[PDB]
RNA sequence: CGGAGUAGGGGGGCGGUGUAAGCCGUCACCCGAGAGGGGAACAACCCAGACCGGGGUUAAGGCCCCAAAGUGCCGGCUAAGUGUUACUCCAAAGGGUGUCCCUGGCCUUAGACAGCGGCCCGUCGAGGUCAGGGGCCCCGAAAAUGGACGGGGCUUAAGCCGGCCGCCGAGACCCCGGCGCACGGACCGAUUGGUCC
RNA sequence: GGUGCCCUAAGGUCGGCUCAGGCGGGUCAGGAAUCCGCCGUAGAGUGCAAGGGCAAAAGCCGGCCUGACUGGACCCGUAACAGAGGCGGGUCCAGCCGCGAAAGCGUGGCCUAGCGAACCCCUGUGCCUCCCCGGUGGGGGCCAGGGAUGACAGAAAAGCUACCCUGGGGAUAACAGAGUCGUCUCGGGCGAGAGCCCAUAUCGACCCCGAGGCUUGCUACCUCGCUGUCGGCUCUUCCCAUCCUGGCCCUGCAGCAGGGGCCAAGGGUGGGGGUGUUCACCCAUUAAAGGGGAACGUGAGCUGGGCUUAGACCGUCGUGAGACAGGU
RNA sequence: GGUACGGCGGCCAUAGCGGCGGGGCCACACCCGGUCUCGUUUCGACCCCGGAAGUUAAGCCCGCCAGCGUUCCCGGGUGUACUGCCCUCCGAGAGGGGGCGGGAAACCGGGAACGCCGCCGGCCA
């Protein structure tokens, strides 16, 4: 399973441990998204940065929209079905299906940038940055509901 | 054994069979050991090598193996053990005495002398050996007049012929 | 003497060891058990602390005297086994400053003693039979008055189970 | 009052034993052997006063680099410096 | 290999001491050496780290007027202008048939007051009476130029509790265009380099 | 809480042995100690503090000895990480030795305290050297050990200034202000009791909870030429925790007067003696002759009695020069 | 392939302490006596030396007992006490609360546990 992580809070007034962990996760700025695998070594880091990010399990339709809209190559170039059909024998939908069901890695697409840069959510965050999603806020683990947010921020 | 602060000694020390300080001093050397124990009626000896799972014995000898507990029997025990060791492929050793005190002129050192004469290199200084008139039997014979040396020398020649 | 709001709280380390404290004082309290001691009463009325607290031996002795005089005038020595459960082990100190040197070398000399109590801890107990619960509650009230913080009383049976509501309803 | 560091400063617990040890250790420790490059834990035995390193390094893990006499040469990395000790095998324990 | 500056630190959290304020240490987030958006104004509380010109969406917080955006929705509480205060920068022990709730016992079709009549009945003849606990408010509650919820003012609120729906709002985030810097490269100079990618 | 030592053994090694206390027997004023047996994980002892270590022992009893030695390497700590002269310590190589049957141990004290640069001098030991050369006496050099600096990484070392000067400091006092409220002023809760009986007319112990910022302290944020002053006279204003004047309540209120409490700050609250005084004390009147704040209101408004320069006297202290939150 | 036998060890109380019943070809012990080696600041009491009249009562060996003590398992106590990170959460303050992660100790009940392993011998047929 692939997890999506979005950064929500700034690193000012935060510990160097957290800052460095976020740098290692490549989450340098706010409203930036990264996709990783649900391994224990990643879950530990997510638990360490639990209070500055949201995360959850992502869906293939959402990933396809994400690649079609906010995906970039070296040079900040858009991704196109031309390029995908050339470098691989697939379309974006099939690539996403695979990626989320194993059998394929995003970096298998040559010159793919590993960070997605989103605008802030339409209608706004409907919960405080100072609290967690469970108790009515915004931070921490959602489930499939990370896709609603990715849609609002796409 | 009277509570959580009671240290229970090693098993061999509870039994009364091993001195671990002297065991340590003897193991500090990598040469093998010549063990000699003595009972009310017999002697036993052997040659031992160290292993951390348990000591391994290579040779042994008993006064039963002889007559098949005194200074002549001990000297003949030393004869046997020294003649047996030189076969197995070991020419070096150091003595071990256990809880037996060292007294000038005892059958333990008689065994040491027997093995030396048999030709096993054992470092020692000839001041504790018993007198040869004690190794002989003159002691017991001259006690008997208030295992004659004959049969002593008989057994001697027997053993030396066997292990020439 | 000095007000009790200085010693009320428990934010300082424990200071209860006399082989190292120089010039520590003796206690002004010697009696902790009063009344009948071998009489196997029914009801046990016990005080309980509402938050962590530090009680002076002066307050303890005043409580003792008042409550015992009340129970004697009303119940009778033949009844009412009365016990104080806590002993003063803490040592209180005051800085000898008030010519003076102010806050130079401030480490207090010992002045008095106090008992430390944690939340929901028993302080004292009255063992009594049914016909004197009124006076046991009166004693609870009188003791409650003479304490730095607030406290609540409960009742217990043989086997030590709570029967407080049932006994309070039916008087 | 500033107090300099010495060999046995703040060692009340670090150099004590559970009352159920209370004596000489089993002899397989005195007679240990290690090879150059082996990783060793530094675990001081408080009943042997010979060949004992500064208790400040109790609980660390070093590597063996050689031998001198009956003592082994152990190297540790304190911050960015290498430090060398000559330690008796009774104060050492192998890693795995 | 060479050139320095630094040897008075402070806010915030933790520890020892002290009536306390403060004193001494500790962590290494901030101020010092840090613009902008908020807290009425606030060195260090919240959002957030800044080349230039523009276009959009959000954050902290807010939406009766001052003042951009709701005289917004549902259920309940308060009658004291209590309150309208995240912190910086807000008075207690003890009490209250003041009101709104929860629980557990005891009497009831003749009970719990008063009353015709000395534990009794004919009548007022329908529910009542004791214990605990919770929410909001009240008493306890006195200071000096004239005056402070930021002000006006506000009572099924413009206050409080439990929840909800829309909108406004940064130099943060997205986008278009311009300047420079670092690294690498190609070509080219009569000296410390230049044109372009 | 301790050290600025001590020890020819309390140092090395070998062998043998096991302690405190209690109980049961026998002496006996407790028996301080000697005799007997049993239990007894150390409840003892260790050369000396504290902590740690230690039982066929590192403790006790004995024997033999001087490794408390010479020539030399490497490493750790004082001083983490991250620099050091001197000082401690650890692992070893050779030499000559001790104990021990042997293996083995031994470079002082079971571990952590008991100590000190450069220059100069003293002693030991074997060698190099002193101006053209060689001799003699005497000098200089290399290595080792001793002689001291406790302000202990090491000057050779007594005071007054009120005749005082220079440079600075709000990094640091007196001084008003800010903070705090232990203390101070003003209160409250509960109820032992006193009050002929009757807690509550009045008083109210012990113990608990507070307000004010008008007393003094604590701190050292502000000012080191801002003004550095106390008291008095003069002039204005505010607070109430009310002394009188207005109106009420309870009383152990007959009346006259008294106690205690509530609402009310509109008006009033004065004159004199001694003392620099504020305050306190006294006198005669009076309805009563309240208490606080405003940079301890008010010196570009006055005064200058006190206090805090330079002159002088007394007492006391000091060898003296001198000094006194002592007096004049 | 046997024996109710022995020497040297390793793990060092799951092995200890205490108790109960059984055994003696060889063996281990108790035991007799001290001239001789060795020795008793008195005592062949303990160590050393010569044996075996004698005994299985002690030690040793076989097996059993959960009585004291130690160690481990399951269940409760209990996700209780404590705790790392964030919070324009509460509360006059003291101090507490929520979310994500960790997690005891006493005490109680029921179980295992009265040692495991390696080397070398002697007697025996």
């Amino acid at each position: 399973a692939k997890l999506a992580l979005i950064r929500l809070r700034s690193g000012i007034r935060a510990r160097g441990e957290v800052r460095d962990t976020l740098a290692m996760l490549r989450l340098h700025r706010i409203n930036h998204l990264v996709i990783v695998d649900d391994t224990p070594s990643y879950r530990g880091m997510i638990q360490k940065v639990k209070d500055y990010i949201t995360w959850g399990e992502i869906d293939k339709e959402t990933l396809a929209k994400l690649l079609r809209k906010r995906g970039r190559l070296i040079g900040n170039k858009p991704i196109t079905d031309e390029y995908v059909k050339e470098k691989l024998g697939m379309t974006i939908e099939e690539f996403a299906e695979k990626v989320v069901n194993g059998e394929m890695k995003l970096r298998d697409l040559p010159n793919i940038k590993p960070v997605f840069r989103l605008h802030p959510p339409r209608g706004g965050l409907k919960g405080s940055k100072k609290r967690s999603f469970k108790e009515g806020g915004a931070l921490g683990y959602r489930g499939e509901k990370i896709n609603e947010l990715i849609e609002r921020m796409l | 054994a009277h509570g959580p602060r009671y240290r229970v000694p090693f098993r061999r020390r509870r039994e009364g069979k091993t001195n671990y300080h002297k065991r340590l001093k003897l193991l500090k050397s990598k040469k093998p050991r010549l063990v000699v124990r003595k009972t009310l009626n017999h002697h036993i000896a052997q040659i031992v090598v160290y292993d951390p799972k348990g000591d391994k014995t290579l040779v042994s000898a008993h006064t039963m193996e002889l007559m098949r507990g005194n200074t002549p029997s001990a000297y003949l025990l030393g004869l046997l053990i020294g003649y047996k060791a030189k076969q197995a492929g070991i020419e070096e050793a150091i003595l071990d005495i256990g809880l037996h005190p060292p007294t000038r002129g005892s059958s333990i050192f008689a065994v040491l002398k027997g093995a030396v004469d048999a030709g096993l290199n054992v470092p020692h200084s000839e001041e504790i050996y018993p007198e040869d008139y004690r190794i002989n039997g003159e002691h017991i014979a001259n006690y008997a007049k208030a295992k004659l040396p004959e049969h002593f020398e008989e057994v001697k020649a027997k053993i030396i012929e066997k292990f020439e | 003497l000095r007000p009790a709001k200085i010693d009320r709280d428990v934010d300082k380390p424990a200071y209860t060891r006399r082989e190292y404290i120089r010039g520590a004082p003796g206690p002004k309290i010697t009696i902790f058990d009063m009344g009948n001691l071998s009489a196997e009463f029914e009801y046990e009325v016990s005080l309980h602390a509402e938050q962590a607290m530090q009680i002076r031996q002066n307050a303890l002795e005043a409580i003792r005297i008042q409550v015992n005089r009340y129970l004697q005038k009303n119940v009778g020595r033949s009844n009412y086994h009365f016990k104080i459960r806590v002993y003063p082990f803490q040592v209180l100190r005051e800085n000898p400053m008030a010519y003076g040197n102010g806050m130079r070398r401030p480490f207090g000399k010992p002045i008095g003693l106090a008992a430390r109590v944690r939340k929901d801890q028993k302080i004292l107990t009255v063992w009594v039979n049914g016909q004197h619960l009124k006076f046991a509650l009166g004693a609870m009230h009188r003791a409650k008055m003479k304490l730095p913080y607030s406290a609540y009383y409960r009742i217990y049976d043989k086997e030590g189970n709570d029967v407080t509501t049932k006994v309070l309803s039916t008087m | 009052v500033k107090k300099a560091h010495s060999f046995r400063r703040k060692t009340r617990g670090k150099l004590s034993k559970h009352p159920r040890r209370r004596g000489l250790p089993p002899l397989t420790r005195f007679l240990q052997e290690f090879e150059v490059g082996q990783k060793v834990h530094i675990v001081i035995e408080p009943s042997y006063h010979k060949g004992m390193p500064d208790p400040r390094f109790h609980g660390r893990t070093g590597t063996v680099v050689g031998k001198r006499g009956d003592a082994y040469i152990v190297q540790i990395t304190d911050g960015g410096k290498v430090k060398t000790f000559f330690i008796h095998p009774v104060h050492l324990r192998p890693q795995k």
